[PDB]
């Protein structure tokens, strides 16, 4: 007889940054 | 210093971590004009990001550490703009100055130059060394080089006919000389000497 | 058969690597004298190492030299990639890396090979996914740990080896770093790539060596490889007598480095171009090829030769076309970078940009920089109290320290060109940084120009150049130029040789964009220079 | 071209092997295929391979894989050795975009190890292997570089006709009782896109049509049909006529006939032969006038690449990436050479940098140093060409038009106008007693895109006036004109649109 099987790998995200200007 | 927020800090703080876990260690901060400038005001950004890596330095050098031995050497050439937070005993506590040579030491100058350099027995370089004022170690330096430059194109001309740079080529190479700090620039530093002293 | 005899002979070996003789010796000793007597090795009784970290510019022939021992010796040459090995999927990337190292300590004693490991180590802290802290904790559990690593030597391969871990860099993963980054290596490449086909036999490969001067390597096999299609794709227009006297020529080497430009490395005349200026172009020709051709002599006399050269003057005179004729006969790079094409209004972005350029030039020695509009670079930094005026003070320090700090001045030949010298600062004009002061300032001149400019043109008997530079009293080489190109649009007007009635029709709309004021400050700031060349003569001692 | 091309790769790679081993130069491996849709990758594959007697090994994208795992590396080295050990020939990779998943995207193991194992065998061929490979794929972006890398990839194609159109629909149709009066010729004419499948489905439409018509006049009585409907069928040259039409200029610019002929003329000189230059780039328009529509009559009706963009439209607020972006467009330009780079708007990127003393003005000078150092440095070779338009020349600077970098000037009436308004109103249903001359009489200092707005405003007004008509006519019957109550524009539209029309400049 067969089966099944469940599977949960992974995420991917994105990040936000700031940054400094010299006038 | 770094493009973006708080990464010039994690800089110096990496690299003073550094310094701190291979003790002893010598840290030569050089241009100390750029990084350590006076704080006051700027009402700019590139203000508060100049204004925290000072302060970032402050308490980097004499703040909440063990003490263990770093020797930080500062090496400016304008050094009345810097935050006398850092001129201060227990960061930076002797401020040496380095005027241009005497006649001694440039004589002394041109032998450590001249160390290595195959040179003629009779030319002494006391004339040179006499027959000069205001120079700089770095002039010293343009002279022998000029020297040297005549010296080969001799020999490639010729072309061992000419193993040592003699009198005459030394005497064409001073012929026209360098005079690197000028009066103007060197009365400021005398100022800022004797107002130190 | 004989696939299996052709295969075994076409592979790659020690004489397959040219210009990396000292490196490659080295880890040829340090790999092959663990494998032909371990006797050695108990005698002294000390473990030998086994880490190479290979850094360098890509395209160099680092795995090649890893092939070429794994084939030299009785190895097992497998390879594994940086961007293949991971993936999303959790707990896969460590498995693809525990059965890679499982199957290199199955079989024999064999070297991995594991390319671009920039990519698989973000340094535990800059980066934000968790599979790649995972798989760099894989990677320094499989290089050392109990019963780590048992008769087996790692190579890797990388272009900046600083985004590696601090851990990833130490004893016994990476003990050892090798900088895989000249002329006669670059023979030696064109020897052993143009080795199994008769080319001819009159081409010379001195050429070819001193004008690829930006090759990496790998670039050298393409270009062989692009002349040789070339030349039978030429060769096969109209077509046992085609096969006999085949091969390329030095028409085809040409047509090879001009149809291909990029040399794979991040690089941006002959003497001729230029008119007039000849004790300036003897100086320039002096103080660049000593340096280059007698390396000897200068350690004989043992002393460093001087560096930079910066020009000042009017502008239009030639100063970029002197620059770009002193670089063209050594076989240097030319970086010719602007003022205020690297200036941004972010914090440390200018700085950042000249320790690139600065950085690209000290890894390609010898190579010249070309740095324009010093008075809009330097400014004279003194005090402005603002902040492009601390960005002003940030640029010069960073120039200054570049120029004349903690480096080695292998061979960097900055050579800087303003229209402004009272606006520089008395820090980069000492010697040692840009000590030749050389004044850039006729119609003999302007005859050298004119026929500098005039070099493959037709031209006609009856036009006279002397008539034409004695009417110019005081033009430049851009009002000249300007002349040219008018005559050459009436030319191909006209056609749509030179005639004389262009250039006639032509010298009434001259433009003289030079004025009499800023000739008498230039004037006036030569007679200061001169005057301050003070008490010296010819100082018998 | 492409075509002697790729039969100069496939004959002389595989008839002359003796030859090209003694010339000395083993780079040919395999050609790619691309380039839009429907342009005859696999009509050229088809004819490439019953062209030769070689063997012809054609593996889909795909059909490689199967339940078993690394079966798929197994396919590929059963194919390479067959291709290897029938005969010197050639192997055709179909759809190559689903094995190759560009290896950066995705996340599998058995694609990263379909695309190691056809690396590795895509490299270990040999001189005696004598066999190349042919691959065709639809976008060309999705490859890998080590793909793409020299030793497997380096010949592409870009493959961008009405034979081989004549050829397929003669074989396609040729099995049927067609017709007596039909012309193949010209449905290989007016086809002009399709390919392959495109003329399978207009001929099926075709038959479709043809079932249609002869279907409500003969009652084919669906429950028994007859038998003298099937003898008497033929598909005529109507049915593959609107089958094509239910399936899927230089004259526009009126006057300035002297400048537009002095303005073709030298745009084909230049771009023409270059010996005549040899033995002996840009142009800008300004005044009060159709310039963007003669730009865009360039772009349209002169055989050769165009690339435009408006003025402000490269312009970011940072630094450098300002720059980065003229840089890129002039290697796009570098890159489909030859090329025409309108700058619309130029004296809003220029400016005249002089002085500004700010972030605008620094941004602007470099701005004008990155155009000035990134179009001086154009040769002879990859003669791309700049067009310039602008409103305002005064505000444009004397360093961009400097000799030897964009030198000409061409100086951009009633007639004009009149014609600008008949080539706006070419697709219309206008009011047969209708003048324009009144109206380009009365409007003087006006341009065409305030015609264009006076004509639009027209419509509008006809527009309500049909929409009120047709709610009157829907509440008179709810309480009949003809398909429209107004169906051309009247004069009174065009006198009340003119009641509130402007100058632009
Ligand atoms: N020193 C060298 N001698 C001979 N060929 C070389 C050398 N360096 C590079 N090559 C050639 O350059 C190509 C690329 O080198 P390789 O080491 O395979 O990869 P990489 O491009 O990563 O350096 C090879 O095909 C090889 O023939
Ligand atoms: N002596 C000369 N001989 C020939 N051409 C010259 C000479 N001097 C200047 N030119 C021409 O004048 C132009 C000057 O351009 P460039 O060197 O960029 O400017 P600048 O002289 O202001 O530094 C060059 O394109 C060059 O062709």
């Amino acid at each position: 007889a067969a089966a099944a099987a469940a599977a949960a790998a992974a995420a991917a995200a994105v990040a936000v940054a700031v940054a400094v200007a010299a006038a | 210093l770094s493009m973006w927020y708080g990464e010039s800090e994690s800089n110096i703080r990496d690299i003073f971590d550094k310094a701190r876990a291979a003790a002893p260690t010598v840290v030569f901060l050089d241009e100390l004009d750029s990084i350590a400038k006076a704080r006051g005001g700027s009402l700019g950004d590139a203000g508060g990001a100049s204004d925290r890596v000072v302060n970032q330095l402050l308490t980097e050098m004499d703040g909440m550490n063990a003490k263990k031995n770093v020797f930080v050497i500062g090496a400016t050439n304008r050094p009345d703009q810097i935050d006398p937070a850092i001129l201060r005993p227990g960061r930076l506590d002797q401020l040496i100055y380095v005027p241009l040579p005497d006649e001694n030491a440039r004589l002394s100058i041109l032998n450590a130059q001249l160390r290595k350099t195959p040179l003629e027995p009779g030319l002494e370089l006391t004339a040179i060394a006499k027959a000069t004022q205001g120079f700089s170690g770095a002039d010293l330096l343009y002279i022998v080089q000029r020297a040297a430059k005549y010296a080969i194109k001799d020999s490639i001309e010729a072309h061992d006919p000419v193993p040592y740079i003699t009198k005459e080529h030394f005497a064409e190479a001073m012929k026209t000389a360098k005079r690197s700090v000028s009066d103007a620039e060197l009365r400021r530093y005398e100022a800022y000497s004797q107002q130190m002293k | 058969n004989r696939e299996d005899e052709e295969n075994n002979m076409n592979e790659v070996g020690y004489d397959d690597i040219g210009g990396c003789r000292k490196q490659m010796a080295q880890i040829r000793e340090m790999v092959e004298l663990p494998l032909r007597h371990p006797q050695l090795f108990k005698a002294i009784g000390i473990k030998p190492p086994r880490g190479v970290l290979m850094y360098g510019p890509p395209g160099t022939g680092k795995t090649l030299m890893a092939r070429a021992v794994a084939n030299e010796t009785g190895a097992f040459f497998f390879l594994i990639n940086g961007p293949e090995v991971m993936s999303k999927m959790a707990g896969e990337s460590e498995s693809n890396l525990r059965k890679a190292f499982e199957e290199a300590e199955k079989n024999a004693p064999a070297i991995i090979f594991i390319d671009e490991i920039d990519s698989i180590a973000p340094k535990r802290d800059k980066t934000n996914g968790e599979v790649e802290r995972r798989v760099v904790s894989q990677l320094l559990t499989l290089m050392d740990g109990m019963k780590a690593r048992s008769n087996v030597v790692v190579i890797a391969a990388t272009n900046r080896p600083n985004s590696i871990d601090p851990a990833l860099r130490r004893f016994g993963r990476f003990d050892r770093e090798v900088d895989i980054g000249d002329a006669t290596g670059r023979l030696e490449v064109l020897r052993i790539h143009t080795k199994n086909m008769k080319l001819a036999d009159d081409v010379d490969l001195e050429a070819l060596a001193a004008e690829t001067h930006g090759y990496v390597g790998a670039d050298i096999a393409s270009l062989c490889s692009e002349a040789a299609m070339q030349q039978i794709r030429e060769k096969m227009d109209l077509i046992a007598e085609v096969l006999d006297s085949l091969g390329v020529t030095m028409d085809n080497f040409r047509f090879a480095l001009g149809n291909s430009n990029p040399s794979a490395l991040r690089e941006t005349v002959t003497w001729d171009d230029v008119g007039g200026l000849d004790e300036i172009k003897e100086e320039l020709k002096e103080t660049v090829e000593y340096p280059v051709l007698h390396p000897d002599q200068y350690t004989k006399f043992g002393l460093s030769p001087s560096k930079g050269v910066l020009f000042y003057g009017p502008p239009g005179t030639g100063k970029t076309l002197l620059a770009k004729a002193v670089a063209t006969e050594v076989s240097a790079n030319f970086i010719s970078v602007k003022g205020p094409e690297l200036l941004s209004m972010w914090y440390g972005e200018s700085e950042s940009n000249i320790r690139d350029i600065f950085d690209k030039a000290r890894a390609a020695a010898p190579t010249v920089v070309f740095l324009d509009e010093l008075d809009s670079i330097a400014k004279a930094r003194g005090g402005s109290l603002g902040d492009a005026g601390g960005a002003s003070d940030r640029v010069v320090n960073q120039l200054l320290t570049e120029m004349d700090g903690m480096n080695a001045k292998k061979n960097v030949f900055v050579i800087g060109a303003t229209n402004r010298p009272d606006q520089i600062d008395p820090a980069i004009l000492r010697p040692g940084r840009l000590d030749q002061l050389i004044y850039v300032p006729d119609e003999n001149a302007r005859l050298s120009i004119l026929n500098a400019q005039l070099r493959k043109t037709p031209l006609e008997p009856g036009l006279e150049l002397t008539a034409i530079a004695k009417a110019t009293q005081g033009f430049s080489g851009a009002d000249l130029l300007y002349i040219v190109q008018r005559a050459a649009k009436y030319a191909i007007k006209d056609s749509i040789y030179i005639t004389k009635e262009h250039f006639a029709e032509a010298m009434k709309t001259a433009k003289r964009s030079v004025s009499d004021a800023e000739l008498r400050r230039y004037e006036a700031y030569s007679q200061q220079m001169k005057a301050s060349r003070g008490q010296f003569s010819n100082f018998n001692f």
